[PDB]
């Protein structure tokens, strides 16, 4: 399996600050067809997980525009423009380049 | 709008095997390209991804809980079913499903349906999730 | 020439042996450019094997050569005024195509002792 | 005392043997490749036999099977550089036509909607167009396809090109001659009292025609009756005029022919639409003239079933649209005109013209060739085009019990029967120079 | 002098010149195309005593020739038959299980794909039955599929080239053709019962054609080929040397017995207008795999025999080995051939399985059928078997061998002996053993006492 | 009849009464070929035809001109000639051979000029 | 006091006519010309000099150019048509502009297209990029099309061959001869004093150029000028050059070659990333060497155009590129320069290096048809090629100035002349060897 | 010397060499059916005069004489200015239009020697 690191494990940031959260990969992500599979997913307090990033910089539908991720072969980045009182959570990313996919430690939001 | 929905035994005792139904709304598995997850969640912990089906009976599990799942399809009632034998107290928490697609586009010369990569690209849509309480 | 290609046809043979000119002059005047090339091709091969078996006889170069052989008198029949003041070739085929083969075999065995002869004359002088 | 053989180069001996001919045209591009043909004399000079008669036999000279292969060969030649019509087998969602549709056309034209690509193959276009119900087959508003789509797909035939019959002049190679027939009463096989020598023979129109003869030769003096055994119905019987009638065949729909881009560079010609009235197409052919004509069939064909008989002419047997209705072509545009107007009549021992309902298809599929085919484009304004009867194909039925009522229909087998009818004084010959004969001549030797 | 030239045409003279020998047949299978000339009813074989020629082989034009114009053959066979240009998709397959037995676990795929139909806007899901030899993954990643899960395949031919199929009403079968010479030339057949691959023929005979030519398509066994006369044969450029093809001709035949038992089932679907694809159906019945049967007896008496040819070459003394092929690709390390419109891939390791020392029961090979097929060592240009209906028979005739000597040895021992096959040539090297075409020069000068006479 | 090439391995006085049998035997994939090789044989036939044509035995198979046998070219008594073989004859005056060829073509070509010029005299 | 008629046989007469001349080349992996299969060329070709013999040779009306032109067409069809066409590219490509390392002058001459394209698999498609010229894109309404979309879809030349011009030698049949003038100082037409037959021509390079003879033959003594009518304006009057200048044209961008799976068993040879700076491709044209052959060419046309005067060389008149624009061949890829700079000069009577800016192109028409066109692949690497300019084709302009300021301008953009300026000195005669004369001799009766 | 090296000499000195001139007339790509089609139309020019010549009195023979009378209206020369003065070329184009009426005439001419020598030979 393809072991997932993320960092920080808080995020402790104020609203209107920039935040951003970092990933790693222990293999290269990167398809033979040339794609790079992997997505975010914010899960709220007390709701189900909701996608956000797909395939590294393609946003999600219906997801705020400040939202957007970059990266390629075994790092990823998830900036985020501009925290907002609402966006506070937990924060995970997955792998979907091969079975069983793994996720990460998992990045809490709170604000300061 | 695609909406699912889990449901089984919220108490489940040790050594017991554990079913989780779900229903899918606004879609079928039918279809060329979707795939129905599943990723269950321990209390404070991250997420842990358990199984999927392909629209082509296509199953996949994990690799340390190969033995111990169990996942199965019907186009009849448009439902997924997902079996875990052998239910340990270590395994209580939150159980979600997800659905996923390859993103099949139809060409317009040929009305051959393609696709760019064979994958999952992203998980779209979220269960509720049923909490799984597993004590005596 | 004034008769024509095939004029003589219906003539007598005694009257059209004088005119044989006219058809030896006569013999020789993508996918259809692949068949006319072979029709042409087939006209030479045609002319060419007429012309050697005229040549290995002693008459390569004349249109009215004679043979040193005796004209077997079971093969005609009858007389030789009728055969050439009445007759027609394209009749006179028909009764000489059953043994014309063996008719053309005799030409070559006698142009062959007739040439060693020669041969074995030219000798001393 | 006795003779010596003595050969001869150059005698005036035939045998009959199977050559292929070469072509030869006025030189006057063509769908029968004049271009690609060597051409004519200017003055191709008879030479007249006398004293000579010779056997002739139709249906089984080579020159008839030759020519219908030269035919075939130069019509995909032809069609071979034409664009492909391999996209439009999709679904056709057509509808019956509007602007006062007449009783006689009532379901005969569809209004045919359907997807097809531009000059981008990314992106796709609704264009609709007009197909005979010939043309189209119901899918089981409802959708239809082409009717050549389970089978082959066919070119579409180059604009550039025309259908008109250019007269192609067949002769002899090197080494071979092709005798010719002169006598008036020729039989259909036999020997020919007045047989000619022609380097090259006269103009033959490649016409297709599967019922009655069109463009062809008339009779010098009347009309003949060629059959290879007029005791067998299984047979068909040739007929030949000796004047010929007119008919005057109409396409009223004054349509407009629209280009659709379905590929790069390639284009589709389809039917836009009728600008004009809607009306069947017909031929006109006169009532007096086709009565006189049939009155002397009669008097020239009792001969071989006697003067006491009766005869009847019926129409065709039953079958395939293409073979049992006269079929032609007339500027781009093939016809299949019902003839069951023309023969209905009986002969006993002793406002003006006759109107023939036909249909018009653009997928046709031309000769017994199923695979290979082609799809005619649509010509725009009316169609006017007249053209002589000069001949029938009859086929008499079984039976033939009480030695009376002997039923004609019209026949139609083989392409073959057009051009043996034009082909029946010419037959092909090769000759042999090498002449053997006696005589008192002896060669001198040394 | 008293002497003078005279000149002759007509003088037996002979050349050696290459030229295009034309076929003649006995008389669809577009393969031979039918147009070729038949042959004569009579063929005169003149027998030229009093000379001997020189016949040598491996650098004889008819060979060369006859390779070149059966590949030609065979692409205008192939050339008026379907594409399977759109048979590249993504072939959803699985193991076949239906009464499987443990030799064909998973050399057989049930395959499920989207095919065309007559309409460009319909599509139509298609199952067909492909080899394990014919199919290829195409997303070899996201492994531990469900044991019984339906993988992602494709076919070989799809990333090398979209080649034809072979048309059902056309046929295989190695009808003989005879390679005669035009005019100016001869075919020389030397009828010597002993003659050797390279020398001096003392019997020759001139022939306007040659005999039955099957043009059989193997690589290791010569199979329906001509036998010797009394002894076997062994041919080589250079005995020598490990690089050269050893050919092997025997005297007597060994019958092989090659067959099918699946029940195939042909079922026709209609890929495109006009334009048909055969895929195979459902099997009935069991499945077992397909093998050729060689008589234990008979395959030792001929391997004895050619053991004491091979001691006259060599020492007589030296250890005879028979091993099987190195290695390589399918084409060329089992023994390919066409039986019945299927081609068998047999593996010929138990015929070569044996040691000799200078002092009923039957063998089954195993054999594979592939269904892609490039026939001639091409890249680019391949072919589609379509399968045929019922069980498949064959009985052959074996009629020669052509062994690879594996050079590296030293001292005169351990002589091992492997069998080979490079180009198709050498399949066709030991039918044309006997034929050697020539060009006739009619013209010739000589003394004579003559002159030319003044007149 | 010994048939077509068969007094090749005979003597040359053997072989030169049975040559007319080789004289007479000298004249899609398959169309082109077979087209091919019909037109290689008729040029081949009609070059020597010619280079005999050139000489004085235009239609004369059997043919002794006025040359001189250089004794160069093959330096063996006559007797023994008659009864080797042609195959064995040829391969040693094949060096020679185009040199005959040109000797033959200038006797004939001068012998026209002599019979040119003695039909002048009348 | 006689005399008798009499046959000469093989008499040196001959007649003009027209023939199909061989190939022949040396024996020296593939060629877009005259492949393996040409019959190979003689070491030693013989050349017999004919004295007392005034030959009327005519160019512009032989059939040697004509012939040459019809089998370079059939030639360059025969080895486009087994390779890959590029029919499914027609798709909306979404370029932009490049800006990596651009210059002033290069700026938007290239486009970075992506665009969807169909993998080896039906059911799968790829999203790939691929760097276009200007030239050979247009927009649509950042979506773009190749411009022969909307045209016949061209054909990927494949790699194996090459368009290097391999010189050919064009041999005359049996029966036949070619008749070469010795002349040094023979024009276009007249009667050469000095004609030597000889067996095949010499090496003619089949190098297709617009307005400069390249790697052409070198005159004897002096620069020649050849036309139909030196007294009209059209006619396209070309030149001679007898003495060679060098050009340098080259592609300083390091271009890279990818190769882009189209379909199964087809791939698309694509342009990728290129490594390094980007340049515009030039021709380099010494100033010196070039103003002294320009010098040489006045001083040539002044004794056909009067002495006294004053002639201007400027550049084309307008038309589209292959008309205006220099263009020809430089190891594979095709180059069109602006040719302004070289013909741009007044000579007035008693009187270091040219840059040509240059544009490649890779879909392009060679020939004057439209149904067929080629994509040329991007060859990787420096492309570099010297070559030697020897001759000119020039138009002239019609004006009433009392023959003063001939203005000279190129243009020509037919192909046979351009092959004609080597097949000057070169005609096919039909030898006639039968002959008829009389002498005083008669045939003897025997 | 050399192929129609004799083209520029007088009509005595080029009917010496005809033997140079005589040898010379036989000597899936494009290039392989046109140089069959011109080969094909080498050799049928070739038989074409070949038989041409040999319908008339000269079979296989260069210099062949003729006892056909010659016309004085078709040159009006002598012997000596068209043999030592003139070329081969300048006497094809003063009888350019008429070969025709001496190849007809030819023909005719040999037709009845072959019957006076058939006739002659069989009376004995
Ligand atoms: C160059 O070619 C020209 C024609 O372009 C030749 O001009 C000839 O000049 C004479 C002068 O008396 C005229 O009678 C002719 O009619 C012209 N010929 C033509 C074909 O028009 C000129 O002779 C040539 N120069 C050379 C040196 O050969
Ligand atoms: C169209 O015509 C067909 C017969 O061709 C008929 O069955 C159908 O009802 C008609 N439809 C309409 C809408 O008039
Ligand atoms: C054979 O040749 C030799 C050498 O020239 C000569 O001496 C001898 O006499 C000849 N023999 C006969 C029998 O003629
Ligand atoms: C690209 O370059 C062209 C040509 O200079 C210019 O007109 C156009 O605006 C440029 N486009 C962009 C997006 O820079």
């Amino acid at each position: 399996d393809i072991v997932m690191t993320q960092t920080p494990l808080s995020l402790p940031v104020t609203p209107g600050e920039p935040a951003s959260i970092s990933c790693r990969s222990s293999q290269s992500l990167l398809d033979s067809d040339g794609y790079t599979h992997l997505s975010w997913y914010l899960q709220k307090p007390g709701q189900s997980p909701q996608l956000l990033i797909s395939l590294v910089s393609n946003r999600a539908s219906g997801v705020p525009d400040r939202f957007s991720g970059s990266g390629s072969g075994t790092d990823f980045t998830l900036k985020l423009n501009r925290v907002e009182a609402e966006d506070v959570g937990l924060y995970y990313c997955m792998q979907g380049l091969q079975t069983p996919y793994t996720f990460g430690q998992g990045t809490k939001v709170e604000i300061k | 709008l695609v909406t699912l929905k889990e449901s089984g035994p919220a108490l489940v005792t040790p050594t017991q095997t554990l079913t989780l139904t779900c229903t899918l709304s606004g879609f079928s598995l039918t279809t060329t390209g979707m795939r129905v997850n599943w990723i269950r969640q321990a209390p404070g912990k991250a997420l842990e991804w358990l199984a999927r089906i392909d629209y082509n009976e296509a199953r996949f599990y994990s690799s340390s809980l190969k033995t111990r799942l169990s996942i199965s399809t019907d186009a009849s009632k448009n439902q997924v079913v997902l079996r875990m034998t052998n239910m340990a107290p270590v395994d209580t928490g939150t159980y979600y499903c997800a659905r996923s697609q390859q993103h099949y586009y139809e060409d317009a010369y040929t009305f051959d349906w393609y696709y760019f990569h064979s994958r999952d690209n992203g998980l779209d849509s979220w269960g509720q999730g049923v909490v799984v309480t597993v004590s005596s | 020439v004034f008769l024509g290609f095939l004029g003589a046809a219906g003539s007598t043979m005694g009257a059209a042996s004088m005119t044989l000119t006219v058809q030896a002059r006569n013999l020789l005047s993508t996918v259809w450019g692949i068949k006319q090339l072979q029709a042409r091709v087939l006209a030479v091969e045609r002319y060419l094997r007429d012309q050697q078996l005229l040549g290995i006889w002693g008459c390569s170069g004349k249109l009215i050569c004679c043979t040193n052989v005796p004209w077997n008198s079971s093969w005609s029949n009858r007389n030789l005024s009728e055969i050439w003041d009445n007759m027609t070739w394209l009749q006179w085929d028909k009764e000489i195509s059953n043994y014309t083969q063996i008719i053309y075999g005799l030409l070559e065995e006698s142009q062959n002792q007739q040439e060693k002869n020669e041969q074995d004359l030219l000798a001393l002088d | 005392e006795n003779l010596w053989v003595t050969v001869y180069y150059g005698v005036p001996v035939w045998k009959d043997a199977e050559t292929t001919l070469f072509c030869a045209s006025d030189a006057k591009h063509n769908v029968w490749a004049t271009h690609a043909c060597v051409p004519t004399d200017p003055n191709p000079q008879e030479i007249h036999l006398e004293n000579v008669t010779e056997e002739f036999n139709m249906w089984k000279n080579n020159m008839v099977e030759q020519m219908h292969t030269d035919i075939i060969s130069l019509w995909d030649q032809s069609l071979k550089p034409c664009v492909k019509l391999t996209p439009l087998c999709v679904t056709l969602q057509c509808t019956n036509v509007t602007n006062n549709i007449t009783d006689d056309m009532r379901g005969e034209l569809k209004n045919c909607s359907f997807n097809m690509t531009t000059e981008l193959r990314d992106k796709k276009q609704k264009v609709y167009s007009l197909f005979y119900r010939l043309d189209v087959v119901q899918i089981n508003n409802k959708e239809y396809r082409l009717i050549n789509c389970n089978t082959s797909a066919c070119t579409q035939a180059c604009p550039k090109v025309s259908f008109e019959p250019i007269p192609i002049h067949y002769c002899a190679p090197a080494g071979f001659a092709i005798l010719k027939c002169k006598d008036k009463k020729f039989n259909g096989t036999g020997p020919c009292p007045s047989v000619s020598t022609v380097q090259c023979t006269h103009g033959i129109k490649p016409v297709v025609s599967t019922q009655l003869l069109l463009n062809g030769s008339l009779a010098e003096e009347e009309v003949m009756i060629r059959s290879e055994n007029i005791t067998n119905n299984a047979k068909n019987i040739l007929v030949q005029f000796n004047t010929p009638v007119q008919i005057n065949c109409t396409r009223p729909n004054n349509n407009t022919r629209k280009s659709i881009r379905i590929g790069p560079g390639q284009a589709f010609y389809a039917t836009g639409d009728i600008i004009g009235d809607i009306r069947q197409a017909h031929c006109n052919v006169s009532k007096a003239t086709w009565n006189e004509t049939l009155g002397k069939v009669v008097k020239q064909l009792r001969k071989h079933f006697g003067n006491n008989t009766i005869i009847r002419f019926a129409n065709s047997s039953g079958g395939d649209l293409e073979v049992t209705t006269h079929s032609f072509n007339c500027g781009g545009e093939f016809f299949y005109c019902n003839t069951s107007g023309l023969f209905n009549s009986t002969w006993i021992s002793n406002n003006d013209s006759i109107t023939l309902p036909c249909r018009i298809k653009q997928i046709i599929n031309m000769w017994q060739r199923i695979g290979q085919c082609m799809y005619a484009p649509p010509i725009q304004g009316v169609i006017r085009c007249v053209s002589n009867i000069t001949g029938l194909i009859l086929t008499r039925d079984g039976g033939s019990t009480n030695s009376t009522t002997e039923t004609f229909r019209p026949g139609g087998g083989d392409m073959r029967d057009n051009w043996r009818s034009e082909l029946y004084k010419y037959k092909v010959v090769k000759i042999e120079p090498l002449g053997v004969a006696p005589t008192r001549c002896k060669r001198r030797v040394v």
